[PDB]
């Protein structure tokens, strides 16, 4: 959920 | 003494954008 | 934060940084509600999908926090939590609900005009101001867009009419997780980013002058979009666990 998208890590 | 900001209201001070936030 | 401005010295006296030892780095920031206490963003601390999970040894926590780079050290303050406190109803899984967390300190932090405290909400309180477009600062050296801060960044967002929060996304909302920033139309913006994560919404009471924190960074699916708005968590609901 947190960083993100629009469930992959960081980046 | 919690909410307090010791360099603002604690003795005064209104930071540049609070006034913003009152309206 | 994106769309925001460089804060003050003073200004939050309640900002602590979530900086692990090692990769000696920076994940998050909390909040100083006690002379000894700390609470912030949940996933910020137990995320599985992107194995993850810490504990008192892991991470060190900081204060007196306005260089993000820097050794603040005359005017900075610094301790490692005694234990981390998981709320048990917590929704990693599911849409990261109840994204809290709080950390006793191993070691109580005396005060001064740099570290002090922030106050939680009383119905009353938490019933004047949360309201559709009554706005809130919300801080964090977090991430410029969607690279980093020198020094601490303060955005100010009103509240949303709890509908049009909800056909921003399409993650299913809780009526504990409260979406806050500008409007497409409106002509404006702001956004709290990567790291600005577990940092507070402290908002603040024409009644007794006081400043009170509202809520928590959860998340969002993006960095200033015209189309959606940030989620933060009800420092409220909650305020039973808390």
């Amino acid at each position: 959920x947190p960083r993100s998208x629009l469930k992959y890590e960081p980046f | 003494d919690c909410g307090l900001r010791p360099l603002f209201e604690k003795k005064s001070l209104e930071d540049k954008t609070e006034r913003e936030l009152l309206e | 934060i994106v769309e925001g401005s460089d804060a003050e010295i003073g200004m939050s006296p309640w900002q602590v940084m979530l900086f692990r030892k090692s990769p000696q780095e920076l994940l998050c920031g909390a909040s100083l509600i006690s002379d000894r206490w700390v609470l912030t963003a949940a996933h910020c601390l137990l995320y599985p999908p992107w194995d993850k999970n810490f504990t008192e040894n892991d991470l060190l926590v900081r204060i007196g926090k306005h260089s993000r780079t820097r050794y603040e050290r005359n005017i900075e303050k610094i301790s490692m939590l005694e234990k981390i406190y998981i709320h048990p109803r917590y929704n990693w899984r599911e849409n990261l609900d109840r994204d809290i967390a709080l950390m006793k300190l191993k070691k109580p932090v005396a005060f001064s005009d740099y570290i002090h405290p922030v106050c939680l909400p009383d119905r009353e309180t938490a019933a004047s101001l949360l309201q559709a477009g009554y706005k809130g600062r919300v801080t964090g050296w977090g991430n410029l867009k969607e690279g980093q801060p020198s020094v601490l960044q303060v955005v100010n967002l009103p509240i949303v009419e709890r509908p049009v929060c909800k056909d921003s996304t399409r993650i299913r909302i809780t009526d504990n997780m409260f979406c806050a920033g500008y409007k497409p139309d409106e002509g404006k913006r702001g956004d709290a980013c990567e790291g600005d994560s577990g940092g507070p919404f402290v908002m603040k009471s024409p009644f007794n002058n006081r400043w009170y924190q509202m809520g928590i960074v959860s998340w969002g699916e993006g960095c200033d979009r015209d189309g959606k708005y940030g989620f933060y968590t009800h420092v409220f609901r909650l305020k039973k666990w808390i």
